[PDB]
RNA sequence: ACGGAGCCAGCGAGUACAACCUUGGCCGAGAGGUCUGGGUAAUCUUGUGAAACUCCGUCGUGCUGGGGAUAGAGCAUUGUAAUUAUUGCUCUUCAACGAGGAAUUCCUAGUAAGCGCAAGUCAUCAGCUUGCGUUGAUUACGUCCCUGCCCUUUGUACACACC
């Protein structure tokens, strides 16, 4: 029911994909703290890696971390469907990827500057910093902060 | 890096049919072209191929004005200069290889930007 | 034929129809025994007639209740009324007057609704108000 | 002719409104009073109550 | 040679009551007069045809609505009855307002 | 008024596909049970139609 | 937003041996036991509060009065 | 004496029947489990990552026993609650259809569910016998 | 809050000179798709197996598994036509928000409030309105203090009448 949990091995800080993550949270919600990974995707990734769902991130072992990391970089290898992926159909090369911590923000930025260069109304709206998805702006977003 | 659209490269992009692009196209374009097409985009295709042919091979082809905003930019369109109706003005737009997938309306801003103060 | 009667009990929009027969002490609601009334915290509410009267009063009496309409607790109160009224009606019809009046004295001295249907029911809504008696906000300026 | 009965009654009412307003437009010079629409198994009798009956007949 | 019973059905409609009930009562009296077996004038839930409408034709004024409605009563009847007398009954005793419909269902 | 262009726009649906049957107007229509009469004319002719104020 | 709370970790997210002897020593002498009562003494995070509270139903260290969800009500074994 | 599923508390019956179906190797789970929301309203997969399908099958079988006969879309209406529609009022959202279809076919393979002439699926004699048997198991398990 | 499991209504509405309500069976993870079958209606959708609610677990005071705005990509539906995202669905970023000043609104019993469903807008779209039902109270059962209303008496240099 309970374990002393082997004092001297329970990690408290981790560095998975060059972002610091506190390990005392539940594994899935600890993984959620990396950009491009949410509760659903982290939950499925932890499920595929066979690591215990109710385990704490600071107590799982090292090769568990590496298997989890490998699973969540080439998802289609591990039977993660074509859907459920972050960036599907990938309009640069047509291969459904999944963007991650630095890759997500970077690639979003390249898509943004493409939309700026393409001179699309959406792109110029993004460049101005106004609302894009076609909602009223007379009464909303009335301060920048 | 050079331009590829969905693994179909720029070189393949210029010489390629509409239907294969539809297979490459997203869901909205897939439905639009699978729903049947009006005669007006076909006439636009014919006029634009004529305009591209007429240009003496070394300068920007003559601008073709058009009211059509609801049709999309197919791979046969790149290399073209079209004036999309804005409500007033057939706003100029040269069709880049990155035009494709979008409509024309995104490049004719129907509203002037608002400046306060 | 078997001495048997049919009574009913209502709540806001709930309705429990109870058939009482000379049985073996068999009390079912919707085909399930009374001990498994769903809200499980108003369960004592539906045992209330049983314990107020005493089970030995109806040990050779069987109870079958079909309850429909209304939400959970409304259904529960409907079963309460159905069981109580069925007991009273059966005792009046086939047992004796004194037993029936004793049951009524035991009942009406506790939660008068046990034999009398509740009269409170929802008030129709009106325009200019999102509630039956409430109203919209006023601007005034 | 198959149609929902409630829609059939609504159509009958709007047809009576049809007839009443049309007769009001036409027989106004006749001192029009009212119209009744009786429906039989075969004939749809339309009784016109008006003042100048003989002129209404023509 | 129409001895074959048509198990025929007579249903009614109206936006009013007294004439509808009168027609049903006359139908039942006719049915009993010639010794016909029947299921009585079974009442149907009066369908309330309701429209809510804003009173003001121009939106100005305090928000005031109204509800107009009719009620339709049906009261269908079916007869395990002979042929000619039934049809004669349907073709007689007709009141404007109440609408009679006949289904052979044989 | 080339027949190809005159009144060529489809009108199978939407606000202007159907009219008032009283006034020919496209605003404030009542489509319930196929009345197709706008609200004000309905208020005018409800009693003739069969509709009454009742509660 | 306004981090004026200035709260610390303040919760044992993982149980340690000395804390195990602590939970066991005042497993009795806590004449009323619940998840909130357990975490009141700074020695349990709150998720393992349920774990330790459920484990104490092993050798009858405490007795249940009601085992409804969303909480628990436990008294010392006498 | 005799006992039917109506004589046993529900939640205990679903739990025990799910446990029994999990213990035996029958009632194959679709390969797409562990990946599915089970409804558009839900926003996470079931907390019990493996074995929840057995519980769903148990509840479905009990439901078909209790009612007259039930199809798939009706189960879609039954399961699934209110979707947190972001910043919009909640509504009712029907559950996933594939999951309940797979449950129904799996119960068909086990013989506990039979195709009904009136449409949908009803209970079968063998499966109903199994249901009352496990109801008795639970009831004498209680005391 | 999130998982499972329990499983409870009442108002409606619904296709013809058009194509509505959709069961059920197969597909898809979902939206959805397809094949059939009912219903011109107490018959079929429908017992509208609705949400809140209940039981058992995960979470544990951390702007956190709250909050879901703003965006990126993709899949579908209605539509002649969806870009200035129609709408639905899948993955991700997850912002402000710590019970809100002056001030001000509604309401005395199945009432307020919470919760949803139906109908009117409707080819597609509600955070709207009109109705309906579920769970269901605290506090009055009084007063003219503020804001006004009714009658009487009085004064007025007011009658476009104390603006
Ligand atoms: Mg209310
Ligand atoms: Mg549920
Ligand atoms: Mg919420
Ligand atoms: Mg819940
Ligand atoms: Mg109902
Ligand atoms: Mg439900
Ligand atoms: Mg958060
Ligand atoms: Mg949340
Ligand atoms: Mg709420
Ligand atoms: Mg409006
Ligand atoms: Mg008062
Ligand atoms: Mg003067
Ligand atoms: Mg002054």
């Amino acid at each position: 029911s309970l374990v002393v949990q082997e004092q001297g091995s329970f990690q408290h800080i981790l560095r998975l994909l060059n972002t610091n993550v506190d390990g005392n949270i539940n594994v899935v919600y600890a993984l959620t703290t990396i950009r491009g990974v949410g509760r659903r995707y982290a939950n499925l990734v932890c499920k595929k890696a066979d690591v215990d769902l109710h385990k704490r991130a600071g107590e799982l072992t090292q090769e568990e971390l590496e298997r989890i990391v490998q699973i969540m970089q080439n998802p289609t290898h591990y039977k993660i469907p074509a859907w459920f992926l972050n960036r599907q159909k990938d309009v640069n090369d047509g291969k459904d990827y999944h963007s991650l911590a630095n890759n997500l923000e970077s690639k979003l930025r390249d898509d943004l500057e493409r939309l700026k260069k393409i001179r699309s109304h959406r792109g110029i709206r993004h460049f101005w910093g106004l609302r894009v998805r076609g909602q009223h702006t007379k009464t909303t977003g009335r301060r920048r902060a | 890096k050079t331009y590829s659209y969905k693994g179909v490269d720029l070189e393949k992009l210029l010489e390629m049919p509409t239907e294969d692009f539809v297979k490459l196209a997203p869901a909205r374009v897939r439905r639009k072209f699978a729903r049947g097409l009006s005669e007006k985009p076909a006439g636009l295709m014919k006029k634009l191929r004529a305009a591209k042919l007429s240009a003496p091979e070394n300068e920007k082809p003559a601008v073709v004005r058009t009211h059509l905003r609801n049709m999309i930019i197919v791979p046969e369109m790149i290399g073209s200069v079209v004036g999309v109706y804005n409500g007033k003005v057939f706003n100029q737009v040269e069709i880049r290889p990155e035009m494709v997938g979008h409509y024309l309306g995104e490049f004719s801003i129907t509203y002037t930007p608002v400046r306060h103060g | 034929t078997v001495p048997s009667v049919q009574t009913f009990g209502k709540k806001k929009s709930a309705t429990a129809v109870a058939h009482v027969k000379a049985g073996k002490g068999l009390i079912k609601v919707n085909g399930s025994p009374i001990t498994l009334v769903q809200p499980e915290i108003l369960r004592f509410k539906v045992y209330e007639p049983l314990l107020l009267v005493g089970l030995d009063k109806f040990a050779n009496i069987d109870i079958r209740v079909k309850v429909t309409g209304g939400g959970h607790v409304s259904q529960v109160y409907a079963i309460r009324q159905a069981i109580a009224k069925g007991l009273v009606a059966y005792h009046q019809k086939f047992v004796d007057e004194q037993s029936k009046n004793e049951l009524k004295k035991a009942f009406t001295s506790y939660d008068r609704t046990l034999l009398i249907a509740d009269s409170r029911r929802p008030e129709p809504k009106k325009f200019g108000g999102r509630g039956a008696r409430s109203r919209f906000q006023k601007s005034y300026r | 002719a198959i149609i929902s009965k409630k829609r059939k009654l609504v159509a009958d009412g709007v047809f009576y409104a049809e007839l009443n307003e049309f007769f009001t437009r036409e027989l106004a010079e006749e001192g029009y009073s009212g119209v009744e629409v009786r429906v039989t198994p075969t004939k749809t009798e339309i009784i016109i109550r008006a003042t100048k009956v003989q002129d209404v007949v023509g | 040679q129409e001895v074959v019973i048509h198990k025929i059905r007579i249903n009614l409609t109206s936006t009013k009551v007294k004439q509808l009930e009168n027609v049903s009562a006359n139908i039942i009296k006719n049915a009993e007069t010639f010794k016909l077996v029947k299921k009585g004038p079974v009442r149907l839930p009066t369908k309330v045809l309701k429209i809510s409408t804003r009173k003001t034709p121009n939106g100005e004024g305090s928000k005031t609505w109204d509800t107009y409605e009719m009620r339709i009563h049906k009261r269908y009847i079916d007869l395990e009855a002979p042929a000619h007398i039934v049809k004669r009954i349907t073709q007689i005793t007709i009141e404007p307002g109440v609408d009679v419909e006949v289904i052979i269902a044989a | 008024a080339h027949e190809n262009v005159w009144y060529s726009h489809p009108r199978k649906f939407g606000k202007g596909s159907r009219q008032c049957r009283i006034s020919g107007s496209h605003s404030g229509l009542i489509r319930k049970y196929g009345l197709n009469i706008d609200r004000q004319s309905f208020r005018e002719k409800a009693n003739d139609i069969g509709f009454y104020k009742y509660r | 937003s306004k981090k004026s709370h200035k709260d610390k970790a303040k919760h044992a997210v993982v149980l340690d041996q000395d804390k195990f002897d602590r939970i066991m020593k005042e497993a009795p002498t806590y004449r009323y036991v619940s998840v909130s009562v357990l975490v009141d003494r700074f020695k349990l995070g709150g998720s393992l509060a349920r774990v330790a509270l459920r484990h104490l139903e092993n050798e009858g260290i405490i007795k249940p009065v009601s085992k409804h969800s969303k909480q628990a009500i436990y008294t010392r074994a006498t | 004496p005799g006992v039917s599923v109506r004589d046993v508390p529900a939640q205990d019956f679903i739990n025990n029947y799910a446990s029994f179906l999990q213990r035996q190797g029958k009632l194959e789970v679709p390969g797409y489990v562990d990946i599915v929301k089970t409804s558009a309203g839900n926003e996470l997969p079931p907390q019990d990552s493996e074995g929840w399908f057995y519980k769903r099958a148990a509840s479905v079988a009990r439901h078909i026993y209790l009612r007259k006969q039930v199809g798939v879309g009706k189960l879609n209406k039954l399961y699934g609650g209110a979707k947190n529609r972001g910043v919009r009022p909640h509504k009712h959202v029907d559950a996933s259809g594939s999951i309940n279809r797979k449950v129904l076919q799996s119960l068909e393979k086990l013989g506990v569910v039979e195709i009904s002439p009136k449409g949908g699926r009803r209970i079968s004699d063998n499966g109903l016998r199994d249901l009352d048997r496990i109801a008795a198991a639970t009831l004498e398990d209680e005391e």
